């Protein structure tokens, strides 16, 4: 029959060693702010949008100046499609700048 | 965070 529903959230790891941050369920808007402590006047204010829901996270780059992704087999931090939705996989990582402000998702309970 | 951004 039917599927019903499928939880699980997600946190971020800061590859410098900063203080984890969990993210809310639904749509967060990340960048240059208060909530991940960018202050690098190159990221947006308005950078990218995080959405969690249903077990899975997806990341939207949303200005000019893009965002990153390495999957966890990979090693290069790559540009992301503008202005797409994109699925990121627990282990993966995403920067706000090709060389910095780069984050592993980590998988934690809903 | 009052600055614009840099492009
Ligand atoms: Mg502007």
């Amino acid at each position: 029959g039917p599927l019903g529903s499928m939880s699980g959230g997600f946190e971020l790891q800061p590859r410098d060693g900063g203080p984890r941050v969990a993210l809310a369920p639904g749509e967060t808007v990340i960048g240059r702010g208060p909530l991940l402590g960018i202050t690098d006047k190159r990221v947006s204010r308005r950078h990218a949008i995080l959405e969690v829901a249903g077990g899975q996270l997806r990341i939207k780059p949303i200005h000019t100046n893009p965002c990153f992704y390495q999957s966890s087999e990979k090693s290069q931090l790559l540009p992301l499609k503008p202005n797409l939705w994109c699925y990121l996989n627990p282990g993966d990582s995403f920067s706000m700048l090709v060389d910095k402000y780069i984050f592993r998702i980590l998988s934690i309970p809903s | 965070y009052d600055e614009s951004t840099d492009e």
